[PDB]
């Protein structure tokens, strides 16, 4: 039972389909986003971001959820291509400026009361 | 009712054609617009010599915050807190406790002028005229810190601007 | 009623002064700290004592609508006098 | 015959009782392919009838524009093609039929 | 003061050259204007 | 035109809530107390999601109360607990419920206090 | 009644009530409720499949015509199924009369785009997006209006926090502006103002 | 304001406008939601900072609407007075910036005179030059000084050749003309579809005005006229706004003719305060200026949708009332959102340098586009 | 204004107006900056009796919504939401610009 109303998709395998296709427009566009904003990241390491981002997604079991984060994603691309954003809005997605978080008990135990 | 603005017809007599061409030929309204202007710059200018003279103000004026108090000199504050209540903007804190003689009285009363939108909620809030807003204007600042004012730079400001601001209640108070 | 700290800062009339210690006391070198030099517990002590022949008195600060709430005060106890909640005027029957 | 109606985009129309008895006998077959129980149906013939009786009744411009309560024949005109456009989308949706389905129980609680 | 100018204009103050720990020749503002006669210089009043 | 999936629903990955406040965080669902203070009861009438209290520290100037939680101030409000459990599931946070605190029914008699061997007699009135 | 108090129309009230029957009639695949409120409102709840039908006839029909739109907005409920609703208010110049059509959804069921029968929709269901995340079907180009680029989540939500989760600031080591986790030099102050005491008797719901 | 603005050029032609906004999105309708009705009141000045005591009239008449309550006679023709001084301001304003945008620059200094006298006359009323808050759900906040009438009728009678002046160095103009005739012609069917209001409508001959049709506070109380254009152009939408200049001058003098005595707020203490003496001296008085200056009045639960002949447009709100004392949702409806909308449409087979004066016509402030 | 007769006339003839009639600079006719005390009256509910204020609560008189067909619970002629709005008239003060 549960009948819901689709978006894009009938079932997971179009799901998955629009998500190659959006990786690929993705994979494609990191070389030439990085020599028009002047990034001072490699072609290598924006990929990897790409592919982590990919994968911080990668537990969604429902289609509707997916192509929605695939039209999310379109929309990001669409703003990267058309240079709406800036070197900042780009770079945002590295944290390079955040202290980094550790893990272990010990630590958070020091640093403070946060679990 | 209803006017309208842009529904002329210009007419086809050969007088008014030829009135029309000599606009287009020797260009009358511009020399109109010249005249006018020529006109408008022989008479006297609307400026005021500032600082040595000062725009024109009311007692209704809202300016710098100050906290008063009694003739006696006792300040008026009573720490109820309703202007803290009533800001919209957020920007007083109140800290309270009874004084050494028992009196309700602020430990810590702080505004935030950097926070404040100058509503004057606050002195209409406050029951016993405490809290004002004071005819001052002119406390530009050089920092951001300076504008962050605390209870002993409230009194300060009380008792420098005492007389006006009680000139200006004395004028304004039969209004509120 | 200005007092000074042991270290050299004046004290507030809350009571505020940072103690020997600490570091916050670098925002006041090379620049002052905000006193006020009238303090509202003196300047209310100094008031003298109304003496009134009723066993209510009302007060409202003086100044009609420019003072503070009119409240009633019971003067029945002969030990203490009656203080204003908010103007902090005392008043008090003729005793003897 | 006037001119500039006042409208923007809006041109005068020459002869506009034929062009009004042809929009209304449109609009009237387009109503009889519609079932005869529809609301919709029943309503639409009230109107556009009454108004082609109106219109067949008066040869003047101007107190056919007085009587129709509408003004400026041209928008009525206007009007005209969208009740037909508004027809035909109509019989296409066919709303006569009965609710979809009914809301959550508490869909439409106010407060809270 | 003087009547005859137009609004805004009819008051105005003319600033020491030495006030509390400063010479005021050049350095003037309007923040040096005492209580009474800013609410005086302002038109908040017609008495000074 | 329908999928019929069978599925529990789960939206975080669409809430942008940052990863570090969806499963570290607890929220509380209760029905909120009465204030002793008044008799009033139309404040026990809703149920209220809250979060878990963090850390507030003293700032260095001005001596304000700082924090680093942006859901410090979230309260929401809900029509039963039903609802409340529903949006927590669906939104990823793990949650602790309250069961609704009644004030139970009472026997009161004007006459029980001129009681004639009774001990509920009063002393004065 | 004396001056202190609104003046009611009842002309108004029973037009809107015989207007709101004849619409209910007319469409009774969609209608699922009308209303008139005490001050001469009239609001129609639909179901969601039938918003480009009802809002066509209330355009187009000559008894409506109701060519304006004067506003499209969504309201965030989190205790309903239906997360959201979302409200048309519409004008009528032929006949000087407001109407208000109120649908519903949740997050992910899409709702059909009105850009096709009225064109001021398109950055209406553009700042809806935006603000509240409802999708819809068949936009012409449908993003962010409002928010940043790269802004995760949807403000108007409530449970979005006050304050959003990442402040700007100038990074001099990386010369440019960064964004980072918020932290508030003073926390905005949570005050609990509603009272016992209920106001309006004439709004007490059953005990259940 | 702040505006970002993609376009598409072939050679001197614009082919497509996409206007970007959010510059000046400062979350409004999220922060009204944490405060009370007052708290709430300040934003609306706030909004449309050409306009703000229309912005006050519409907020505080959705209020009142939701509240079953009516302000004094005497509050709504000073309500009415003030709406029409703050539509002379804003007409001033974008005729002033529009001329100067396309390089006037003269008419702007000599109408900014008479904006700087307006001002004078918000702060002798209020105490604020622009960011006044008097109007309030009640009514107004203070009743006027004893001297404000008279001046008032003082600039009032002396506005109509000021006008004289700004029509003398633009009406005739034959590069004014040339800049602004038959430039961002809308037709009435498309400006009625795309959501346009006010001017924008009345430009291509339609015959609507909120003040006529749906009067609310006294203006059925006054007459005036409504300029009608009949080209949809720019200089047609000039010509309608320094004509709905005229006939402000004209309902201000009306309203300073007929304004009558009593009171200014409600005499309802559970919704307005009282007087600083009665709260001193009564109890009730006291305890009701506690409870609206802590918690505020609570509105009955419902929905309403309120709007205004605003100067630049049909300007509403769509406030929702859960029954507490703080509004559970507040949309704000501006007519510059749908004008800037319909910017691109408007823009179709133009120069590049008339994206500039559609702009001007337009009337847009970018506070109340994003709010 | 304190301007010469000459320059009075030539700007009067540039303009094309007479300017001292009306000057945009303000004078004496303006009102004083200090006025007497206003009486200000009370408003209409400060009776002391026939005052109770059940009888002027203007907020416990508004009710909820009236439903009007709910779907969960003859000639019939045509109506609409209001009667049609009657065209305007054409401004019999300056019909034209
Ligand atoms: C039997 C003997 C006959 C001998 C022949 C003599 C006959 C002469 C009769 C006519 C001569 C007049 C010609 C003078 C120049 C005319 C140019 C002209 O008219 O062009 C205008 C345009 O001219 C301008 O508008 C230029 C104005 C630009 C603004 C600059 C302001 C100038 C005004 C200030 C006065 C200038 C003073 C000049 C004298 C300088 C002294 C050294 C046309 O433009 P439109 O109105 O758009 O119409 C065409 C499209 N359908
Ligand atoms: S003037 Fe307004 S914003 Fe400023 S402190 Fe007073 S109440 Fe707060
Ligand atoms: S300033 Fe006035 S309102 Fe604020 S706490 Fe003190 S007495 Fe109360
Ligand atoms: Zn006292």
């Amino acid at each position: 039972g549960t009948s819901v109303k689709p978006i894009f998709s009938r079932d997971m395998n179009e799901a998955k389909r629009r998500v190659r296709e959006l990786y690929r427009a993705w994979y494609r566009e990191v070389p030439n986003t990085v020599h028009l904003f002047q990034l001072d990241i490699s072609v290598k390491q924006g990929r990897d971001k790409v592919r982590e981002m990919f994968m911080k997604n990668a537990h969604v079991t429902d289609p509707r959820v997916v192509d929605l984060l695939v039209i999310k994603g379109k929309m990001e691309l669409e703003e990267t291509i058309n240079v709406w954003k800036q070197r900042t809005h780009i770079m945002r997605f590295f944290h390079e400026t955040e202290a980094p978080r550790p893990t272990d008990f010990l630590s958070k135990f020091y640093v403070g009361h946060d679990p | 009712t209803y006017k309208f603005v842009n529904m002329r017809e210009p007419s086809m007599d050969m007088k008014s054609v030829t009135d029309r061409a000599a606009q287009t030929l020797l260009w009358t309204e511009l020399v109109r617009g010249l005249g006018m202007t020529l006109s408008y710059l022989f008479r006297e200018p609307a400026t005021i010599n500032y600082p040595f003279e000062k725009g024109p103000l009311s007692p209704r004026f809202r300016g710098e915050h100050a906290l008063r108090r009694y003739p006696s000199g006792e300040e008026r504050c009573i720490a109820c807190k309703l202007c803290e209540a009533v800001c919209p903007a957020q920007a007083i804190t109140i800290e309270a406790e009874p004084r050494a003689d028992g009196s309700r009285r602020t430990t810590r009363y702080d505004i935030d002028m950097t926070k404040c939108i100058y509503c004057g909620f606050c002195q209409e809030a406050c029951p016993v005229d405490a809290i004002v807003e004071g005819p001052n204007f002119e406390f530009s600042t050089e920092t951001h810190e300076e504008l962050l004012y605390n209870k002993e730079k409230l009194l300060n400001n009380g008792d420098k601007w005492e007389a006006e601001i009680a000139a200006n209640i004395q004028a304004d108070y039969l209004y509120r | 009623g200005v007092r000074t700290s042991p270290t050299g800062e004046k004290v507030t009339h809350t009571g505020q002064a940072y103690d020997d210690g600490d570091y916050r006391r670098v925002r006041f070198s090379d620049r002052q700290k905000e006193v006020n030099e009238n303090f509202a517990i003196d300047l209310i002590a100094e008031q003298p004592v109304s003496e009134v022949g009723s066993r209510v008195i009302s007060c409202d600060g003086g100044g009609g609508a420019l003072g503070h709430p009119r409240v009633y005060i019971n003067l029945d106890k002969e030990t203490k006098t009656g203080t204003c909640g908010y103007c902090g005027l005392q008043f008090r029957q003729p005793h003897h | 015959l006037k001119k500039t109606t006042g409208l923007v985009g809006l041109a005068v129309c020459e002869t506009p009782h034929e062009r009004l008895k042809i929009l209304y006998t449109k609009i009237l077959d387009v109503l009889g392919q519609i079932p005869k129980n529809a609301a919709y149906r029943k309503y639409t013939e009230q109107i556009t009838n009454e108004k082609l009786g109106m219109v067949k009744a008066e040869p003047d411009v101007k107190k056919l524009e007085e009587q129709l309560q509408g003004g400026q024949i041209e928008e009525v005109i206007l009007q005209a093609e969208n009740e037909l456009s508004l027809a035909r989308k109509m019989l296409r949706w066919k709303p006569w039929e009965p609710l979809v389905e009914e809301p959550p129980a508490n869909q439409w609680k106010w407060p809270i | 003061e003087d009547n005859k100018q137009f609004f805004g204009r009819h008051r105005w103050v003319i600033y020491t050259t030495e006030m509390n720990g400063r010479d005021t020749f050049w350095d003037v503002d309007g923040s040096m204007v005492p209580p009474e006669w800013h609410r005086w210089l302002h038109c908040m009043t017609d008495d000074p | 035109q329908l999928i019929a999936v069978d599925e529990k629903l789960d939206i975080t990955t669409l809430t942008g809530v940052p990863e570090e406040h969806i499963k570290t965080r607890k929220v509380r669902i209760f029905v909120p107390a009465r204030n002793n203070m008044q008799s009033g009861v139309n404040n026990t009438k809703k149920w209220k999601m809250e979060f878990d209290t963090r850390e507030r520290w003293e700032n260095p100037l001005m001596g304000w109360s700082s924090t680093a939680d942006p859901l410090s101030n979230l309260v929401l409000t809900f029509s039963t607990k039903e609802d409340a459990v529903a949006f927590a599931e669906k939104n990823g946070w793990s949650f602790d419920v309250e069961e609704r605190k009644v004030p139970k029914p009472k026997s009161k008699s004007y006459g029980a206090n001129f009681s004639w061997n009774k001990r509920t007699r009063v002393s004065t009135k | 009644t004396r001056p202190t108090i609104r003046p009611r129309n009842d002309v108004v009230h029973k037009q809107l009530s015989a207007f709101g029957q004849y619409v209910a009639e007319i469409l009774p695949k969609y209608v699922q409720q009308v209303q008139v409120s005490c001050f001469n409102e009239l609001e129609i709840f639909i179901h969601p499949d039938g918003v480009i039908p009802v809002l066509t006839f209330l355009r187009d029909h000559t008894n409506a015509q109701f060519k304006s739109l004067a506003d499209l907005t969504a309201v965030d409920v989190p205790t309903r199924q239906n997360r959201f609703e979302i409200v048309y208010n519409l004008l009528s110049l032929r006949f000087n009369s407001r109407i208000r059509v109120k649908t519903y959804t949740d997050e992910l069921t899409p709702i059909e785009s009105s850009v096709t029968v009225y064109k001021a929709a398109n950055w209406y269901e553009r700042e809806i997006w935006d603000m509240f995340g409802v999708f819809f079907a068949n936009h012409p180009d449908l993003r962010r209006i409002l928010t940043d680029y790269g802004f995760e989540g949807h403000p108007f939500r409530k449970d979005f926090p006050l304050s959003g989760y990442v402040e700007l600031r100038y990074d001099d080591e990386v010369k440019r502006v960064v964004a980072e986790p918020v932290e508030l030099a003073q926390e905005f102050r949570k005050f609990d103002l509603n009272s016992p005491w209920e106001a309006f008797p004439a709004y007490r719901q059953p005990p259940e | 304001g702040v505006l970002r603005l993609v376009m598409e050029l072939s050679g001197e032609m614009v082919r497509k406008c996409d206007p970007h906004i959010g510059l000046l999105h400062r979350g409004t309708e999220k922060l009204i939601e944490y405060k009370t009705y007052l708290q709430a009141l300040p934003y609306f000045d706030r909004l449309d900072y050409v306009s703000m005591m229309c912005n006050e009239q519409a907020y505080s008449l959705a209020v009142e609407k939701l509240l079953n309550i009516q302000p004094p006679p005497r509050a709504q023709w000073i309500r009415v007075l003030f709406g029409e001084i703050t539509r002379l301001l804003n007409h001033i304003m974008a005729v002033t910036t529009h001329a100067l945008d396309i390089g006037a620059m003269t008419p702007f200094f000599w109408m900014f005179e008479e904006r700087e006298k307006m001002f004078e006359f918000y702060e002798r009323v209020s105490g604020a030059r622009m960011h006044a808050a008097y109007i309030r759900p009640g009514g107004v906040h203070q009743d006027l000084p004893l001297g404000l009438l008279d001046d008032i009728y003082e600039f009032s009678k002396n506005f109509s050749f000021r006008i004289d002046e700004l029509e003398e160095m633009l009406t005739n103009n034959r590069i004014w003309r040339n800049r602004t005739v038959d430039i961002g012609v809308v037709t009435a069917e498309d400006a009625l579809n795309y959501g346009f209001s006010g001017v924008m409508l009345r430009g291509s001959g339609i015959q609507w005005d909120l003040r006529k049709t749906q009067p609310y506070d006294v203006y059925d109380q006054v007459e005036f006229d409504v300029p009608i254009g009949s080209r949809g152009d720019c200089y047609d939408r000039y010509l309608c706004r320094v004509e709905e200049m005229r006939q402000s001058l004209r309902i201000i003098s009306q309203c300073l003719n007929k304004m009558p005595p009593g009171e200014i707020k409600v005499d309802d203490a559970k919704v307005s305060p009282p007087k600083r003496a009665e709260m001193k001296t009564s109890m009730e008085s006291l305890i009701h200026h506690f409870k609206l200056y802590t918690e505020g009045y609570q509105v009955p639960p419902g929905a309403t949708y309120t709007a205004i002949e605003a100067p630049k447009g049909e300007f509403g709100v769509y406030l929702v009332s859960d029954g507490s004392s703080r509004p559970y949702r507040c949309k704000i409806k501006a007519p510059g959102f749908a004008h800037l909308a319909g910017l691109d449409k408007m823009s179709k087979g133009h120069m590049l340098a008339d994206v500039v004066a559609i702009i001007g016509t337009q009337d847009i402030v970018f506070g109340e586009v994003d709010r | 204004a304190s301007a010469t007769r000459v320059i009075q006339l030539l700007r009067n003839w540039a303009s094309g107006r007479d300017l001292q009639a009306k000057l945009q600079l303000r004078y004496q006719e303006i009102s004083k900056r200090t006025q007497p005390p206003p009486k200000l009256p009370v408003g209409p509910s400060h009776k002391l009796s026939n005052n109770y204020y059940c009888t002027r609560d203007g907020r416990r008189e508004a009710m909820p919504p009236s439903i009007v067909m709910s779907s969960q619970k003859t000639e019939k002629k045509a109506v609409t939401p209001a009667p049609p709005i009657k065209r305007w008239e054409l401004s019999k003060d300056q019909p034209y610009l």
